């Protein structure tokens, strides 16, 4: 009767992409940044 | 003893069982339990 993980596996997928998507983008922009200082 | 005929019925031993109130925390039996700890899981990661 109970609606299982497997049913709903898809969108938990796509939440842990996201935020491996957001941490990505987050340390990009941060990498970008330190070396901007660097330089100047 | 005595001569039968061909079973006119077959039959064999068999399960007679009875033939539920809800329980306190059935407000979650939609989900199953593997969903809900997941849902924390994914609460704390987020």
């Amino acid at each position: 009767s109970a609606l299982s993980l497997s049913n709903v596996a898809g969108v938990f997928y796509i939440l842990v992409g996201g935020l491996g998507l957001a941490m990505m983008v987050a340390l990009i922009e941060f990498c970008y940044k330190s070396r901007a200082e660097s330089k100047r | 003893v005595i001569d039968f005929s061909k079973p006119f019925m077959s039959l064999g031993i068999s399960i007679m069982i009875k033939k539920s109130k809800p329980g306190v925390f059935s407000f979650l039996d939609p989900l199953a339990y593997e969903i809900w700890m997941c849902i924390v899981f994914a609460y704390i990661g987020v």
